């Protein structure tokens, strides 16, 4: 298996630390945290060397074991839409 | 398992300030932002300073474009001695009150499932006058009873607004009160904003303008007293009622006297004690 | 100084007579605070055979004296020793006696017309109302050691949670005041051990309940409470148990209490904080120290938790009590402070330094900050102290309230009403009432909130005969309880206010001062930290102190009851229980012992047919040894 | 004063009630009603308050 | 007698002094 074992951390300060299998997509990352936090995937973006994780596996972004994971949500206000 | 209802969310003045002009600059738009700071005890939620944030949207709905933005700037602020981290959102609605509608209630969700308790603050430009600002603090209230549990009548002094009420207040959110505490620099600073030079305090006036001035107001009198002569011999003839209505759309001569006089006695008073004062204090 | 002086001649006459009145000479030594002389004079006294005078005597001084002075008298005793008869006045002078009594009485006379709670009761509908009904019980059963609301209706108890447990559980301190006798077996069945564990807040309820037992009045609670707090874990523990041991040590400047509570107070904590602070108060009563007053300002000048700000806010002029010009360097520091609770301390200071000496100055002041201050918490702090220097003259209290009632600031009309409500105090003025009438339907809540509560305690006891408006004050309660329409806060008001009106049975009445005149100081303490419910409920529980039974009582050479009755000079109906809810004899006989009012007592009779003879004339009232 | 700054501090809420339209009473008729013209409006059939 | 009435006056006429000199304070900060 060798679970790749990384932080997330949180803008707010918690740190929801977690680990992956090595063939993991940015995509399961997300949908994971969001089962985490009772919260739609959309909403979530993953961050890596100031530089979002758009999509496709963690791997050849670089994403490795021990490193730092930044978990920022989104921001929406208005009367509708 | 309580918040309880004498808890309350610190907004320092920098914070205020900050929320209030980003709010005023996007006047027709729902502009929105961070703030940063801790969480003190289950009585306190101290918000210590905000940031604006890249965004963009229509009047009727806006969103973040970048948190690359968001992460490197609490690295940057945490760099020189702030290192505090995020505790909610703030966003401004520009004349419709302070409440939260459903987008709002949807990232208040997300942020609250990130902190227990983070909070929500709207802020409404328009709607602030010179003195009072209009500003509330919320949270949001889960689908089981009490949302909360009260130990004071620290909740309950604030008699909520119907337009509140009918958007969702204490229904979807409840509201927290909001404590402006200040430490000793910032409230000498504060009272240091208004004052100006001393050198303004010791300076005449052109004698020129202020004799222009006091024959201009005179002449005004003259005929204001006139009219106090036309209008005194009135008011016996004239019905009790009738007199509410004499003064709307015509002059009244008492209050512009009452006021002009003030005027003049006030303005020439402080012209001669300043100029006795210098004519002893410059040798 | 010059009152002191005419009070010292005034002894030295009442000395020089063919039968000098030891009573009044005791009082005049008492407010001369001369501890040495009334030693002297009771060896005397206890040398030659006057051991009714002396008895008496020693009653006196327990019921209206200071705890440093009754405790210099007694070490004074001690010093010399007539031992058994010795031992009798220690026994008097501790006040264990006195406090026996009390208890009986209040047991014996317990008419309480329960079918009122049961309607209360029906009309609750969430948390607010329900622990306001339990404190309202608590005020029904002061002390009468009956607890069947609580019994009976053990379901409907068990709605309460978290706080709401801690005071539900105080409530039955308050119940069995004075209950020294056996109190920690008492506690123990109702705080059972290993039955529903993992109740932090019943702990603390617990030993909020057990301090509550023994007011002003320690003895082995004392070191049991601070081994408790010194062995506690969690947070809710430290504040039940800092709160019982300063309601257990009060005036006791004990240095080893001060520095427990103190390192407590230092671990920067919000809920143990405030009750540390208010802890340290309530230990150090009185004394000036410099050292507890400049910790109390340091500490709430450097942190960062209103709570613990609230707690020394109450502490500070706690420890000021009874100096009246001794405080003004500190009453200045307050006030010209920055921090809004700071300055709300200020105000409690100069309310307890000049606690009914009337002394224009304070009152200058306290009405500039009212008039003048930008926080309105200030402000109602303020008006509310008002009360406690001018309670002497109730006249006096509506003429600089009646303007302020009419206020344009909601906490400023709060203040006004409580501060009627305190300095009116058991009297029932038509003025006060006047005035708090037009304003219990205030378009602000807890406006409407505290004018019920004020009117309970200014129309405590009365009958229909007494005041005319009592029954529509009962019928308000009633309807305001019962509607929907109205407010959580005024429903609160509400219920506390049906406890108020009728408390420990119907036999018991708040008098700041005593019958002589003395200022009670748990009354002053117990009236100002009732007023802090608006910051923290469960200190509710401190009216308590101001609960002094409205009794009558005779007894015998040895302190016995005798079976005697007494004369009551005025229609039956009068001056008597209103009634239990659903040709005039020109007299009325009351038995021993006596529920009787205070007025009861310039109208109160002996039969001259009866063998006994009171010491010292019925008209002062309280306790009397009798004469044969 | 106060009663000024009273009623001036009351001022926001009773400025929000709706107002009042202004009708030309056509003829009083039946019970208590009247028949009124709404300018621009068409004409109702209204009830009358009872002062 | 008449001792207790005159001290009786006197403090009434502290007391009227003290009301006046807070209603002159109350009527200033109401202006602003």
């Amino acid at each position: 298996a060798a679970p790749m074992s990384l932080a997330i951390h949180s803008t707010t300060g918690t740190r929801y630390d977690l680990a992956v299998p090595p063939d993991e997509t940015v995509e399961g990352l997300r949908k994971r945290l969001s089962q985490r936090l009772k919260v739609p995937k959309e909403r979530l973006a993953l961050l890596h060397k100031d530089t979002r994780l758009s999509s496709g596996k963690l791997q050849e972004f670089g994403v490795g074991d021990g490193s730092k994971l930044t978990l920022v949500p989104t921001v929406e206000a208005g009367l509708m839409s | 398992p309580a918040v309880d209802t004498a808890e309350q969310v610190y907004i320092s003045s920098l914070a205020l300030l900050k929320m209030l002009k980003h709010g005023r600059a996007g006047v027709p738009m729902e502009v929105m932002g961070l703030m940063l700071g801790e969480f003190v005890d289950d009585y306190t939620v101290r918000v210590i300073d905000v940031f604006a944030m890249p965004q963009s949207g229509t009047g009727v709905s806006v969103e973040a474009v970048d948190p690359v933005f968001q992460a490197k700037m609490l690295d940057m602020l945490k760099q020189t001695g702030r290192p505090e981290m995020v505790v909610g959102w703030y966003h401004s609605h520009p004349g419709f009150g302070c409440w939260l509608s459903g987008v709002d209630i949807n990232t208040q969700q997300s942020f609250e499932a990130l902190s227990e308790r983070a909070v929500a603050v709207v802020v409404d430009p328009i709607q602030s006058v010179k003195g009072k600002v209009v500003i509330d603090a919320f949270r949001l209230i889960n689908a089981n009873h009490e949302p909360r549990q009260t130990t004071s009548n620290l909740g309950h002094l604030n008699k909520p607004s119907i337009q509140a009420l009918i958007h969702g207040l204490n229904r979807h959110y409840y509201s927290i009160t909001i404590n402006y505490r200040k430490n000793e620099l910032e409230q000498k600073m504060l009272l240091n904003l208004h004052k100006k030079s001393w050198m303004e305090g010791l300076t005449l006036q052109d004698y020129s303008e202020h004799c222009k001035h006091n024959e201009s107001v005179v002449k005004e009198m003259l005929e204001l007293a006139k009219n106090y002569n036309k209008a005194v011999e009135e008011e016996d003839k004239m019905t009790p009622e009738q007199l509410a209505i004499k003064n709307v759309g015509k002059q009244d001569p008492k209050r512009h006297l009452e006021e002009h006089v003030d005027v003049l006695m006030t303005s020439n008073i402080v012209q001669c004690l300043a100029a006795m004062l210098d004519t002893v204090v410059f040798k | 100084q010059f009152r002191n002086k005419v009070l010292r001649v005034l002894v030295k006459i009442y000395m020089n007579l063919e039968k000098p009145d030891f009573i009044n000479v005791c009082q005049c030594l008492i407010f001369l605070d001369d501890p040495q002389a009334v030693s002297d004079i009771l060896e005397k006294l206890v040398k030659e055979d006057n051991l009714l005078m002396a008895y008496q005597i020693c009653f006196d001084l327990y019921e209206s004296a200071s705890q440093q002075f009754l405790s210099s008298v007694i070490q004074n005793l001690r010093t010399v020793g007539p031992k058994d008869q010795t031992l009798k006045m220690i026994k008097i002078l501790s006040g264990e006696m006195a406090i026996e009594l009390h208890l009986q009485f209040l047991i014996r006379n317990n008419n309480t017309d329960l079918m009122i709670l049961k309607n209360t009761k029906d009309a609750v509908r969430n948390s607010v109302c329900h622990t306001a009904t339990v404190i309202a019980n608590s005020f029904m059963h002061c002390g009468t050691t009956s607890d069947q609301f609580l019994r009976d209706n053990l379901e409907w108890l068990a709605r309460a949670t978290n706080w709401a447990k801690f005071t539900a559980t105080a409530s039955l301190g308050v119940i069995h005041k004075g209950h020294e006798k056996e109190a920690l077996q008492l506690m123990a069945t109702y705080l059972p051990k290993d039955t529903s564990p993992g109740s932090a807040y019943q702990e603390g309820g617990g030993l909020y309940a057990l301090g509550l037992i023994h007011a002003n009045h320690g003895g082995d609670i004392i070191d049991y409470l601070l081994n408790q707090l010194k062995n506690a874990s969690n947070d809710i523990v430290r504040h039940g148990g800092s709160l019982g041991l300063g309601l257990a040590a009060m005036g006791t400047a004990r240095q080893d209490v001060y520095d427990l509570l103190k390192t407590n107070l230092y671990q920067d904590d919000a809920v143990t904080g405030e009750a540390a602070g208010l802890a340290l108060g309530l230990v150090m009563l009185g004394s000036k120290n410099a050292q507890a007053i400049e910790d109390m300002v340091g500490y709430a000048q450097e942190t960062q938790h209103e709570k613990i700000l609230r707690g020394l806010a109450v502490g500070i002029a706690l420890v000021m009590y009874g100096r009246m010009e001794e405080a003004d360097a500190l009453i200045e520091s307050l006030c010209r402070d920055k921090d809004p609770i700071l300055r709300r301390s200020g105000m409690y200071t100069v309310a307890m330094a000049y606690c009914g000496s009337g002394n224009n100055k304070a009152i200058r002041r306290l009405l500039h900050v009212a008039v003048s201050d930008v926080n309105d918490d200030v402000r109602r702090a303020a008006v509310e102290s008002l009360g406690f220097i001018l309670f002497r003259t109730p006249e006096q209290c509506p003429s600089v309230v009646s303007l302020l009632s009419e206020s344009y600031n909601p906490h400023v009309r709060y203040g006004a009403a409580m501060a009627l409500g305190i300095c009116c105090a058991g009297t029932g003025n038509k003025e006060a009432i006047n005035l708090l009438e037009p304003m219990t339907n205030d378009p602000v809540n807890y406006v409407r909130q505290g004018a019920l509560i004020a009117s309970a305690l200014i129309m405590i006891q009365q009958t229909e005969i007494t005041c005319p408006k009592v029954n529509q004050f009962r019928q308000l309660y009633s309807k305001v309880i019962n509607d929907k329409h109205d407010d959580v806060m005024a429903k609160f008001g509400a219920i506390l206010a049906q406890g108020i009106l009728d408390a420990g049975g119907h036999n018991v009445t708040i008098s700041l001062q005593s019958r002589t005149g003395h200022t009670h100081m748990p009354s002053v303490v117990g009236v100002l930290v009732f007023t802090q419910f608006w910051f923290w409920f469960p200190l509710s529980h401190f009216l308590s102190l101001a609960y002094t039974p409205t009794c009558v009582i005779g007894l015998n050479k040895d302190l016995k009851m005798p079976k005697v009755q007494y004369k009551s000079n005025c229609k039956p109906s009068t001056f008597a229980y209103p009634a239990p809810l659903e040709p005039e004899p020109n007299f009325q006989l009351l038995d021993n012992p006596a529920r009787v009012m205070p007025a009861q007592l310039k109208v109160l009779t002996m039969p001259e047919t009866c063998r006994y003879q009171p010491f010292k004339p019925l008209s002062i009232g309280g306790i009397i040894i009798l004469k044969d | 004063l106060n009663a000024k700054v009273r009623l001036l501090r009351e001022e926001l809420q009773l400025l929000q009630e709706q107002g009042s339209y202004v009708g030309e009473v056509v003829r009083a008729m039946d019970k208590k009603k009247v028949l009124v013209k709404v300018h621009p409006e068409g004409k109702f059939v209204v009830d009358v308050d009872k002062n | 007698d008449l001792y207790s009435r005159y001290k009786k006056l006197q403090q009434e006429l502290e007391f009227l002094e003290v009301q006046e000199e807070y209603i002159k304070d109350e009527q200033k900060n109401l202006k602003k």
